[PDB]
């Protein structure tokens, strides 16, 4: 198929498929360049009518065309979207350079805390970006390490490439199978804080297993951060978001006032 | 390029 600068990212033939770098249950997410300029992106296809049925395909459409408006500096961002070869296709900016995932199991390999200073630079962004998704009415719905894109110049990027086979952060309204709201962003917020801060999850175990993990999020049960090395503002953070009442959990723009004016202070 | 700036310009922490 050849090109047409006419469309510009609005179709396939301008995009050269370089590797896969996700896959999820509807949809896998390609490393390609767009050939009209030269400039790589992320190029997602989502299988809207292959794997899914009218509701969700529906839902799917409504939920894309609500994220293709969103425009942050620490979100990713969103050029294209339009259906060919019988898919959904997504046009995404790029981040190779990588996540706090990586970040976290390097400072673990070299023994290592992220100084509180460091926590908060990386932290601020990630409650940036969130504010932003909330504002305009949009959940994340994984908020984990690994979606958390850092880039060379420091920036972070908000993204989405993600006996247990549940999510990444297990939260209450999970285990009471009562659905995802924007206040279970926020359990998955904390939670991540929390691990920048720990260099592992609330709930991980050395022997992890189904029974201790629901025990552990029933009582809410995550050894202390030390207090040696983190504050008393970034313990009582962790402590107001990883609550079992997702009514009870702040909402981002305490959580982004707090991160700011941490932030502000340490650094 | 972020991660050795990161380790270098850090305080360097122990954990027990």
């Amino acid at each position: 198929k050849a090109l047409r600068p006419d469309m510009g990212y609005n179709t396939l033939a301008n995009f050269r498929i370089e590797k896969k770098i996700g896959r999820g249950q509807f949809s896998e997410v390609y490393r390609a360049a767009c050939l009209l300029d030269g400039v790589p992106v992320a190029l997602k296809k989502v299988q809207i009518f292959d794997l899914m049925d009218a509701k969700a395909r529906a839902d799917c459409i409504k939920e894309i065309d609500l994220l293709k408006q969103l425009n942050h500096p620490n979100v990713i961002k969103f050029y294209a979207s339009f259906i060919e070869d019988n898919e959904l296709n997504i046009v995404l900016e790029l981040a190779d350079a990588g996540d706090l995932s990586r970040m976290i199991k390097h400072f673990k390999k070299q023994k290592r805390l992220i100084p509180e200073r460091t926590v908060w630079k990386y932290f601020v962004q990630l409650c940036s970006a969130l504010e932003h998704m909330h504002s305009r009415r949009v959940m994340h719905r994984d908020i984990k390490p690994a979606n958390v894109f850092i880039t060379a110049t420091g920036v972070v990027k908000l993204g989405d490439l993600g006996l247990v086979g549940t999510p990444y952060y297990m939260s209450p309204e999970r285990i009471h199978e009562n659905g995802y709201n924007f206040k279970s962003d926020i359990w998955s917020l904390g939670c991540l804080l929390y691990e920048m801060a720990a260099l592992q999850s609330p709930f991980y175990g050395d022997k992890m297993n189904l029974y201790s993990l629901c025990k552990k999020i029933e009582q809410c049960d995550y050894p202390p951060l030390p207090s040696d090395h983190y504050s008393e503002e970034l313990r009582q953070l962790v402590n107001m978001c990883i609550n079992p009442d997702p009514e009870k959990r702040p909402d981002v723009t305490y959580v982004y006032d707090v991160a700011k004016r941490m932030h502000a202070c340490t650094a | 390029g972020w991660l050795r700036k990161e380790l270098e310009n850090a305080e360097f922490i122990p954990m027990p």
